[PDB]
């Protein structure tokens, strides 16, 4: 894990104390390294809200049927429609010029009704974001036993103690990830952290979904219905979606505006983007302060001797954008389990360290034979020697960063 | 023309706002419009920038990324998204008609205003200090003394002086709003050095939002 | 890209008044569009003039004739212009340059349609009282009151040495007899304030400065 | 590669002197190198 990423953050932890903040982002990880402590990497890979709730709907997309229209002449009244006070009809009453030509007595100004049916085809939906009820999910990752397979791998990792996957909520900032051998580390986070969720909403357009301020979702001139359907829902201000144009004494022509994908999509242009999959899935965000307490995370092999046999590089040290190498070696012993030599030196003799090493305490686990290990290292800048092994068959490489 | 903001207030680091400007009495379709901060005692500042049509926007370096403006001609909106938000923009954002002419441009019309507030803190009781002389300057034996009051969050603090016995050479200032989020004051009272050994002299300080009521012995 | 302008400029009515703006050598003031915007206290601010040349210009609507611009190439500044000064010409006025879709603002200048006989500030500055130091804090109050066009500068002094942390000043603000008020605050540790023998409370008005010290002694 | 400024050197003595000098480094991947030993000066070059 948080090798190849790119907003990777080397935040040193106090070491001694058990005391370090860190501000950890969505799609950026963070790598803590203390004193005679197993480094960890630490991600934050998913905010969900679980809670949702359809507060309104709006429809951006309509169909119109039933187009009819009746006209009365002047001093006879108002004009009339069976179907004027229906629900799922639009209408829309006028005053036209009517007399001879028209088919009518007097010269005067004759009432006109014209309505036609409303459906709604394709609908956009706004729901509830629940405030106090939001969901993290953070994941760790252990240094030193791990080879770079494990920089992307998920799954063993109950069994491993290499990798544990923490939940933060709301009414529950605290938590404690079990990394056995490890031991443990706590971490106390939830910010509270004035992206007020009580005031926003989760609009869903077409497989698109986006985070959304009430003042303006209230104030969206489309069609639209409260509560979820239970059949025939009744819209309001259908008025929005369709339009009457030039009434002519005995009818009036009626359109549907077209879709209002464009227009939304436009509108919300710079808003806080989200998804949803699994009926649950949400939010693309980050800014989680926490401050974690490793006094319960042990180092695991310090008990180990050092590695007798011979190293041989299955990868050439390679830089990454930080400027820390990452090293993979095979190792063709029995001794394993057993610690690493591994150092970096200007020196070459004897033995004089230079830089640090990022997967403090390195070991191997797996005894016989030819175990793969990978492991990083923070050079200085200048020009140093990569040293793994001691004595003869041992591996050196020269390096020179910046 | 009208230029009238909405959609602004108090919000805290992170999260976001929508500021919205309703136009009239113009034509709205045709003429670019900016977004103008001025924080509090401070100058102006530019913001954003969006064309008559919407093809075109432009955003300051301190605001890109996470601002971004839109626009409505069929409603004669105006609006402004802020992500992100930090201490810096805490402002008052004027809606403003950024005209294109002929080699001619400029700032035709604003209007007054919405204020935004980002802050940290939720609520807070100040602390209050004597402030004695011990010098003595003898000038018609004129001795100036006071009380701060330190570190409040909700502005409104009423300062009395000996229970409203103290009216003449009253003197109360203006607050500061400091980098922790809270706002500090002082109050200071000029008396003859004649009553340093005979009047008790005390300040009477009283923050309604917090319910605290301090009486120090200045 | 910087326009730099004086913080205030103050004059009696009548007078030509004269306000600067001077243009980063980024800019070249000849060939560029000068916007004023004049902002009264209360009030939004409103396009004053738009300036290019003499024979390129345009009043805001509701400025009087007295109203003028121009430039000056060797120092790239321009100028604000008011014939014939009333108390109504009070406010602030800004410059602004558009410059590749930046909209640059200079740092404003407060200008005094001048009111009063200029008068001296009076400076008083207190040292952290006792209740405050056994809270391990120490907090120095500088108080100005009663001066000439709200305008000053404070500098915070120790041991000699300028110091620029823990500092904050109010505003001017008028105040009842339509003079001035402001504060400063110097915000300390109790051992901050206990290491340097003597500080100081350093405020400048019209290019004359007031000097107050206060000793933890 | 190739230095098309042929014998760089410094002429002021004391102190911090300004100098210039053009290089022509190989296709592909390559480090500017000026300086000596300890607190040398390197930078990598990509050229085409």
């Amino acid at each position: 894990r948080c090798i190849g990423v790119s907003n990777r953050d080397f935040v040193e932890g106090m070491s001694g104390g058990t005391w370090v903040d860190v501000v950890l982002e969505h799609g950026g990880c963070v790598t803590v390294m203390a004193q005679d402590k197993p480094t960890v990497d630490i991600e934050l890979v998913t905010t969900t809200v679980s809670n949702m709730a359809e507060v309104r709907s709006y429809c951006y997309e309509a169909s119109i049927s039933d187009m009819a229209s009746d006209s009365r002449c002047p001093t006879q009244g108002e004009a009339y429609l069976d179907k004027q006070s229906d629900t799922q009809y639009v209408c829309k009453r006028t005053l036209v010029d009517r007399g001879w030509g028209n088919g009518c007595g007097l010269f005067g100004k004759g009432s006109l009704v014209t309505c036609a049916k409303f459906a709604c085809s394709k609908k956009m939906t706004g729901k509830s974001i629940q405030p106090e009820n939001l969901e993290y999910r953070i994941m760790l990752s252990v240094h030193g036993s791990q080879h770079s397979g494990m920089i992307v791998n998920d799954t063993g990792h109950e069994t491993d103690e290499n990798r544990a996957k923490v939940e933060i909520t709301p009414n529950s900032p605290r938590a404690e990830a079990t990394l056995g051998g490890f031991g443990s580390l706590g971490l106390d986070c939830e910010p509270r952290t004035g992206l007020d969720f009580s005031d926003l909403y989760y609009l869903t357009m077409n497989n698109k979904h986006w985070l959304v301020h009430k003042e303006w979702f209230h104030d969206i001139p489309l069609p639209w219905h409260a509560g979820a359907d239970t059949g025939t829902p009744h819209w309001n201000n259908k008025e929005a979606l369709v339009e009457f144009k030039d009434a002519h004494a005995k009818r009036q022509t009626v359109v549907v505006l077209g879709s209002q994908e464009g227009a939304v999509h436009t509108a919300l242009a710079g808003a806080l983007e989200a998804e949803m999959d699994g009926a649950k899935g949400r939010l693309s965000s980050g800014h989680l302060k926490c401050r974690l307490k490793m006094d319960k995370l042990r180092l695991k092999g310090v008990s180990y001797s050092l590695c007798t046999a011979a190293f041989t590089f299955t990868k050439i040290p390679a830089e990454t954008l930080h400027g820390t190498v990452t090293v993979e070696v095979q190792y063709a012993g029995t001794d394993g389990p057993c610690k690493v030599p591994a150092q970096m030196a200007v020196d070459m003799q004897t033995l004089t360290p230079v830089g640090r090493l990022i997967t403090a305490n390195p070991v191997i686990t797996e005894s016989t034979e030819n175990s793969k290990m990978m492991l990083e290292l923070d050079p200085p800048f200048g020009d140093s020697y990569i040293v793994i092994g001691v004595g003869e068959k041992k591996i050196t490489h020269h390096w020179h960063r910046s | 023309v009208q230029l009238v903001e909405s959609g602004g207030g108090l919000v805290q680091p992170g999260g976001s706002l929508r500021l919205s400007c309703a136009a009239s009495g113009f034509t709205f379709s045709s003429d670019g419009m900016s977004w103008v901060r001025q924080a509090p005692g401070k100058g102006l500042e530019w913001v954003s920038y969006i064309s008559s049509g919407g093809a075109t926007t432009y955003y300051a370096d301190s605001v890109k990324g996470r601002f971004t403006i839109s626009r409505d001609n069929s409603k004669n909106t105006l609006s402004l998204q802020m992500n992100s938000l930090r201490g810096e923009d805490t402002a008052v954002y004027y809606c403003a008609k950024d005209i294109t002419a002929p080699g001619r441009n400029g700032l035709d019309s604003w209007g007054q205003g919405v204020v935004v507030t980002v802050s940290s803190a939720s609520t807070k009781g100040p602390s209050v200090f004597p402030l004695a002389p011990s010098s003595r300057s003898t000038s018609e034996s004129t001795a100036a003394l006071g009380c701060l009051v330190k570190d409040y969050f909700p502005e409104p603090v009423t300062v009395s002086w000996n229970s409203g016995s103290l009216t003449s050479g009253v003197h109360t200032f203006p607050a500061v709003l400091q980098s922790s989020g809270l706002y500090s004051l002082s109050s200071v009272v000029t008396v003859p050095s004649s009553s340093l050994g005979t009047q008790t002299y005390v300040c009477n300080v009283n923050h309604k939002p917090s319910n605290t009521k301090v009486d120090k012995r200045v | 890209s910087v326009l730099t302008q004086p913080p205030s400029l103050s004059a009696s009515p009548g007078a030509s008044a004269r306000l600067p703006c001077t243009l980063s050598s980024d800019l070249n003031v000849g060939t560029k569009n000068m916007y004023w915007y004049q902002q009264k206290p209360g009030s939004a601010p409103r396009l004053f003039l738009y300036y290019y040349s003499d024979s390129d210009k345009q009043l805001g609507p509701g400025v009087p004739n007295r109203v003028s611009g121009s430039k000056e190439t060797s120092s790239n500044t321009a100028f604000l212009l008011i014939s014939g000064l009333q108390p109504e010409d009070e406010a602030d006025y800004y410059c602004q340059v558009y410059d590749n879709s930046a909209r640059v603002f200079g740092g404003g200048t407060r200008l005094t349609v001048l009111g009063q006989p200029k008068a001296a500030p009076s400076v008083t500055l207190f040292p952290p009282s006792s209740e405050e130091l056994q809270a391990n804090k120490a907090t120095l109050v500088c108080l100005i009151s009663d001066f000439y066009p709200g305008a000053v500068e404070v500098a915070w002094k120790a041991d000699g040495s300028a110091v620029n942390a823990g500092v904050e000043t109010t505003k001017p603000s008028k105040q009842s007899n339509n003079k001035y008020a402001a504060s400063s605050y110097l915000s300390l540790t109790s051992d901050q304030w206990k290491s340097h023998k003597s500080y100081s409370c350093q405020v400048t008005h019209e290019g004359s400065t007031v000097e107050k010290t206060v000793a933890p002694a």
